[PDB]
């Protein structure tokens, strides 16, 4: 009866694997985890991006006005004397607001400046898309800025984290010049629109109407559809290209299953080609004055 | 249809194999090699009377070299350090 | 083997790299045992290592627990929510220095058989082959048959 | 391969009981104690093996001379199968003859 202890003990980790696997663990906040120092994480966090904040700012930054409710519903139902010092502790908003619109007037003039050819709504699409709900969630994501957040409800719905996010941006708004903080957002965000197509941002339906009107405005005449290389008309796999013909001169062309998915993609390149987004731009600049 | 009776490659019948136009290539391209070989081969800078002992002295010293890296083969040196750098696995931090 | 596992292609976290160089790693955790024997590499590398490999790495925290346990690990956590365990169970120095020193410098992705080297985006600038390509036109793009 | 799914009560040994803590206590009695009793006399056990060593056989053969006579039927047969046993097989077999 003398048994292995390294045996019954190394089997009961197995035992635990398996635990977790029929049952997945609820995702917990890393402040309820054994290791955690919230000050020493705060300046770790602007310590490695290379950015000064006061860190009353940046403190700031990260409370939320959920934090602020359920400390409130605690304070009542505990009967727990709060609030003064927890009204003292002075929501995000001011500074998330702050940041949006410095963002997007900031991307704006990033946009305006590198592409002269695209329209108000281009630019105003793009700018959209960087701020979008989505690419901004993963960036915050990325960067531990969902770990470092004090809001209700662990897993941070996006509208919060979007918030938080933005509240840091302004918060370096304060701290650092507009010089500082346009590389930082040309550095964290505009990166995140590398590979990514115009239309594929900007999910205008009606490419032939826009050519035609982008033309005009060009005092450019007559875009004419033309029909180019075509393999197999009798197969289920025929090909297509259709040219765009402007005064006999081909403006772009491209390929296709039937005529009309060809002529769109003709408009698309078109499109492109005049607005400026295309694969032979200039990759975006980084450097550093 | 057609055997070829026992082994193939090793009996009194064998596989007749063919040789080819590659083959020819080689054999000549290997003679070619050989023939430049033995012109450089053919004319000594030295006669054989003056070559006689001409590193003698070399040649002494390389064997002695050899010698000499036995002659060094005993049992390393045991030291301190060792013997009593082994207690320092109980070292204690406190 | 490599049909035996999963795979990732060539990746970066956060298009990291690009704007600037964001080191990856988040925080270190070590837990040693005063007491124990199998914990004397991990003590040493505390006393001499820790202050220069936290001043050196100003972006990684660095937490330190002695406590009653038998086998040292140190528990690597990544700004990719990535987290790798290791045990510097029994090792000298040198070698506690030259694995933190690893754990540094990784980018949290999981080591598993990355597929080919490199990642492309617009690999194809000025082109990219289609079988029209290279054919030539013909007049009114007739058919090799047809007539008009 | 099947492996226990329980923990053992983890056994508590004090290290520092009559035993363990006196263990070895008088070994060096014939040096220190002015040589009359030999550390021999230590030795508390069967009673053809006390400060006496050897392999298999001499073993079995030793314990058939000493105590042969007060065994009992069954294992003093076989004692001398086994004694037999070893005798042929050290002498008549192994790789090194």
């Amino acid at each position: 009866a003398k048994k292995g202890f390294r045996a019954a003990y190394r089997f009961q980790k197995e035992l635990e694997r398996w635990r977790l696997l029929r049952c997945p663990p609820p995702p917990v906040r890393r402040s309820e985890k054994p290791n955690w120092d919230y000050h020493a994480e705060i300046q770790a966090f602007g310590h490695r991006l290379q950015e000064t904040f006061s860190l009353d700012l940046l403190k700031t930054a990260f409370v939320n006005s959920c934090y602020i409710k359920s400390e409130e519903a605690k304070r009542q139902k505990l009967g727990i004397d709060k609030e003064a010092a927890l009204l003292n502790l002075k929501d995000n908003q001011e500074l998330s607001e702050q940041g949006i619109s410095f963002s997007q007037t900031c991307l704006t003039q990033f946009f305006e400046d590198a592409f002269p050819d695209l329209p108000t709504e281009g630019v105003t699409s793009l700018v959209d898309f960087l701020t979008s709900e989505e690419v901004v969630c993963h960036v915050a994501r990325n960067l531990a800025v969902e770990q470092l957040a004090l809001s209700a409800e662990f897993p941070v719905p996006p509208p919060v984290l979007r918030q938080t996010f933005f509240a840091v941006i302004g918060a370096l708004l304060q701290s650092s010049g507009p010089e500082r903080t346009a590389l930082f957002i040309r550095d964290f965000l505009i990166t995140q629109m590398t590979g990514k197509e115009l239309f594929e941002m900007w999910t205008i339906t009606n490419p032939m109407g826009l050519l035609v009107e982008e033309l005009k405005k060009r005092k450019i005449s007559a875009p004419e559809s033309r029909l180019t290389r075509q393999s197999g008309s009798t197969t289920a796999l025929p090909v297509y290209f259709v040219g765009l013909y402007c005064d006999r001169k081909l403006i772009a062309e491209g390929p296709g299953e039937t005529v009309l998915v060809a002529e769109e993609e003709a408009a698309r390149v078109a499109l492109r080609k005049l607005f400026g987004f295309t694969e032979n731009r200039r990759p975006w600049d980084y450097s550093k004055p | 249809r057609n055997r070829i009776p026992g082994r193939q490659w090793i009996g009194k019948h064998r596989r007749p194999r063919p040789v080819s136009a590659q083959a020819k290539q080689n054999m000549i391209r290997r003679l070619e090699t050989e023939a430049e070989n033995q012109y450089w081969l053919s004319r000594p800078f030295l006669t054989a009377e003056q070559e006689r002992g001409h590193a003698a002295v070399r040649r002494a010293a390389a064997f002695q070299a050899l010698k000499a890296a036995q002659a060094a083969r005993f049992p390393a040196h045991r030291r301190l350090e060792e013997q009593l750098g082994h207690l320092l696995v109980t070292r204690k931090w406190s | 083997t490599a049909r035996g596992t999963a795979s990732r292609f060539l990746t970066s976290v956060l298009h990291n790299g690009l704007g600037r160089y964001v080191q990856q790693l988040q925080r270190l955790s070590f837990s040693l045992s005063r007491d124990a024997p199998s914990s004397r590499g991990a003590r040493e590398f505390v006393e001499r290592e820790v202050t220069d490999f936290a001043r050196r790495n100003p972006g990684v925290v660095i937490y330190v627990n002695p406590r009653p346990c038998c086998v040292p690990r140190v528990v690597a956590e990544y700004l990719n929510g990535a987290v790798r365990e290791e045990s510097i169970h029994c090792k000298s120095v040198e070698e506690i220095a030259a694995l933190v020193q690893k754990l540094a410098d990784q980018s949290g992705l999981d080591v598993i058989r990355i597929r080919k080297p490199f990642h492309t985006d617009s690999p194809s600038i000025q082109g990219q082959w289609h079988p029209f390509t290279n054919k030539p036109t013909t007049l009114g793009g007739l058919r090799p048959r047809e007539v008009q | 391969f099947h492996v226990r799914v329980t923990l053992p009560p983890r056994k508590v040994v004090d290290r520092w009981n009559e035993k363990r803590a006196m263990f070895g206590v008088y070994d060096n009695i014939g040096i220190l104690g002015n040589f009359e009793k030999h550390p021999k006399e230590l030795i508390k056990g069967p009673i053809w093996l006390r400060g006496w060593k050897g392999n298999e056989l001499q073993r079995c053969i030793r314990k058939k001379r000493m105590v042969g006579n007060r065994m009992f039927i069954d294992d003093l047969h076989n004692l001398n199968k086994r004694i037999s046993y070893l005798y042929k097989h050290f002498n008549r077999h192994g790789k090194y003859r």
